[PDB]
């Protein structure tokens, strides 16, 4: 799915094919499979800038993820929830979902792909109101330490964010 | 009450027995102790009142007052019958 | 001029503290 | 004295006898949209309303055609 | 009532006056007439409807189903009576009053909501009955009947503001405050939009935002918008639904009349053909025009006709009579002169006029203490 979506070709049938994968996963009674398929499909709507069914379907995903196990999976949908509330320019709910992702991922050692994105988005949330540039500069500094030597675009945009803030 | 009954041999005293609240005595006290807080329109007071046995009417107050904290924790507008069932498991566990 | 008193004091103490008028809107 | 109000009230009875509940209902057709509304603003809204009742009532739909012609 | 028959029967205004849009309103009105016992409403509004060929077909079935469900609610009311209970009789008489609100008859619903209004064990259910009179008072567009039960039910709450009860009452305050032209006190009502939700009973959330964007967009100045809505994230969330509102907010706040006047025709046509928002269409237009002219004319002392004509995108012959009518009629600034064919104002409204704002209360207070002299000896 990731190697099929990273090609960026024929994006019209990609969402319908993902809906057929969710339908098949529900036909074979695989909860985690369709939860991951919706966790990536909400990112597809995030790239498509369709914030209605991404926030609605993402909320319906939160209703079945907050009760179940695997709290580490909630960090992706609450992080992307802060990304779509920041895309809709909503500071209080992005801070609430951010804090929920912090108190949820505080005990679980997250990989640097997701751990550094929390501080990377946190620096943009704090830098949106222009409260204090020192703390946000610390969030972008730790984010640059997390994205170091793992991805060239993420590193050049990490130093771009450092020079920005 | 045994010593008092030895000092009060029913000469001048109104003897009204105080029994544990019955089923209807749980529906009406459930309504008096349910109007004070939120309540959904799709709840059946019959079964949820029949599922609150034990000591006395303060157990229903344990379900309500010990259910509003789960309404706060769950962050919902109203309280559902499943939350009241959870409070039933809580106060019944405490019993 | 633990976790029982940390959870109990937690939810019973700090949760009402960090929000206003909850005493009014929790069924006092 | 307050006794001179009687013939004036008789004139009001003649004005009320001219039309029997005709201006109350006919004017009530607009009063039902004017009831409970501040009558101080109804002098300006009725001033410009009656002023534009003859011609160029809205005139906002015509500006789109008046942009290229003027 | 709270059923969709309130909105379907509420489209009768655009069904009545214009003959172009009177096709879809009678389409979903006739199609929805078999729902919520719509017999009596469209039978009363039958003069604004089609002929009697197909009209008399369903009346025989609706008039007997009305009596069937009515006598079933009467038999259920008699079964609930003569028995120990309070909420059962409230639900029987209240359900009968809800069906009488479905048929659209406020006589038996008036005495019914009067009986169950007298059987209110608590004040919360009493306010619920009040709201049950407000949901039909919106269709009946009454003035005092909906303010009496809210004036009496307003005081002595003592149970705190609920999530949807007090918020719903605030929504009603937005309704009757949109009906009236009161704006400076209605600008505080929609501040609780964080807790608002899709209410199919009276007005959808997108219709509540679409209705409050007029009182907020016109009834507020630039500091009021920057403090309330521009700082708030609510309009930042709901601007993505329709791209027009973002244009009418960023173009008005940006002072770009060339696109605001080209796109203002949508506000003109959309402003009318509404249930409660149509008869006030004359005030929003003039008030918004004088508000924009005071906005641009505030920071500008002198103004040539070239930059003004190019800025507004209209001929000078129209702004001539515009400002000519807004000197005396509008009363926005000092006298205007055309000795050089240039809009040139002075506005000495701060130094001496700031002290002269109290001379009106000095003269009215002078006549009031003359009245105080009239109270002497009698």
């Amino acid at each position: 799915l990731d190697l099929f979506l990273d090609m960026e070709a024929a994006t019209g049938q990609e969402v319908e094919l993902c809906l057929e994968c969710i339908e098949w996963a529900k036909s074979e009674k695989r909860t985690f499979l369709r939860q991951a398929l919706e966790a990536r499909l909400v990112s597809l709507y995030f790239d498509t800038k369709r914030y209605q069914e991404a926030l609605h379907l993402g909320s319906q995903l939160l209703r079945e993820l907050k009760k179940m196990d695997d709290k580490a999976l909630l960090v992706e949908v609450q992080l992307l929830e802060s990304k779509t509330y920041h895309a809709l320019s909503n500071l209080p709910k992005a801070r609430a979902a951010l804090t929920s992702a912090r108190t949820t991922a505080n005990a679980i050692y997250c990989p640097p792909k997701l751990q550094a994105t929390l501080d990377m988005q946190s620096g943009i949330i704090h830098a949106a109101e222009e409260k204090d540039w020192k703390t946000a500069y610390s969030y972008f500094y730790e984010a640059f330490e997390g994205y170091d030597s793992i991805d060239s675009p993420k590193a050049i945009t990490s130093l771009k964010y450092m020079l920005l803030c | 009450i045994l010593d008092s009954a030895l000092l009060r041999p029913g000469r001048i005293d109104r003897k009204i027995e105080f029994p544990p609240p019955n089923e209807e005595a749980r529906l009406d006290i459930l309504k008096i102790h349910s109007r004070k807080m939120n309540l959904t329109r799709g709840i059946n007071l019959r079964k949820i009142a029949e599922l609150m046995p034990g000591a006395s009417g303060a157990e229903v107050k344990g379900v309500c007052t010990e259910a509003g904290m789960y309404a706060l924790r769950e962050r919902r507008v109203h309280v559902t019958q499943e939350d009241f069932e959870m409070a039933v498991a809580k106060v019944m566990q405490k019993d | 001029p633990m976790d029982i008193q940390k959870q109990e004091v937690r939810e019973a103490v700090e949760l009402p503290l960090t929000h206003f008028e909850l005493y009014k809107q929790i069924g006092i | 004295m307050s006794e001179k109000k009687q013939p004036v009230d008789l004139g009001l009875l003649e004005e009320d006898d001219e039309f029997e509940e005709f201006p109350a209902e006919d004017w009530a057709g607009l009063d039902e949209d004017e009831d409970a509304h501040v009558w101080e603003d109804n002098w300006d809204d009725d001033n410009v309303e009656d002023d534009f009742s003859n011609q160029l009532r809205a005139e906002l739909e015509k500006h789109g055609y008046k942009m290229e012609t003027s | 009532p709270k059923n969709p028959d309130l909105r379907i029967a509420q489209l009768r205004f655009l069904l009545s006056l214009p003959e172009h849009r009177g096709d879809a309103a009678v389409r979903d009105e006739l199609m929805a007439a078999v729902r919520d016992n719509n017999m009596a409403p469209y039978y009363e509004a039958l003069c604004k409807s089609l002929d009697w060929q197909i009209d008399v077909d369903l009346l025989n079935k609706m008039k007997k189903a009305n009596e069937d469900e009515l006598k079933r609610l009467d038999e259920e009311l008699e079964d609930a009576e003569k028995n120990l209970g309070e909420s059962e009789i409230r639900d029987a008489m209240m359900a009968k009053a809800e069906y009488l609100c479905r048929i659209g008859d406020k006589e038996g619903a008036l005495t019914a909501f009067r009986k169950t209004y007298d059987k209110t064990v608590a004040l919360g259910h009493r306010l619920d009955i009040v709201f049950y009179l407000l949901r039909i008072g919106l269709f009946y567009m009454d003035n005092d009947l909906i303010t009496r039960n809210t004036e009496k039910a307003k005081s002595l709450i003592e149970e705190g503001g609920d999530w949807d009860r007090r918020n719903r009452l605030k929504v009603y305050q937005g309704l009757y405050c949109v009906a009236i032209r009161d704006f400076k006190q209605a600008a505080e009502l929609f501040l609780d939009t964080v807790s608002t939700f899709t209410s199919y009973e009276l007005m959808d959330y997108k219709t509540f935002v679409t209705y409050t964007v007029y009182v907020s967009m016109i009834a507020l100045e630039r500091p009021d918008l920057r403090e309330k809505v521009i700082k708030g994230a609510e309009i930042l969330e709901v601007l993505h639904s329709l791209p027009a509102v973002r244009q009418y907010l960023f173009s008005l706040y940006e002072c770009r009349y060339s696109v605001f006047f080209q796109s203002l025709a949508v506000v003109e046509q959309e402003m009318k053909k509404d249930w409660l928002f149509a008869p006030h269409y004359r005030y929003y237009v003039r008030e918004m025009r004088i508000h924009a002219y005071s906005q641009l004319l505030e920071s500008y002392r002198s103004l040539t006709l070239g930059y003004m004509a190019e800025a507004f995108g209209v001929g000078v012959e129209f702004i001539d009579q515009e400002l000519s009518r807004f000197i005396a009629a509008g009363r926005l600034h000092c006298k205007i002169d055309k000795v050089n064919e240039i809009v040139e104002t002075n506005r000495p409204d701060s130094k001496n006029w700031q002290y002269q704002e109290t001379i009106k209360k000095g003269d009215l207070l002078l006549n009031r203490v003359q009245k105080l002299s009239r109270v002497i000896n009698m």
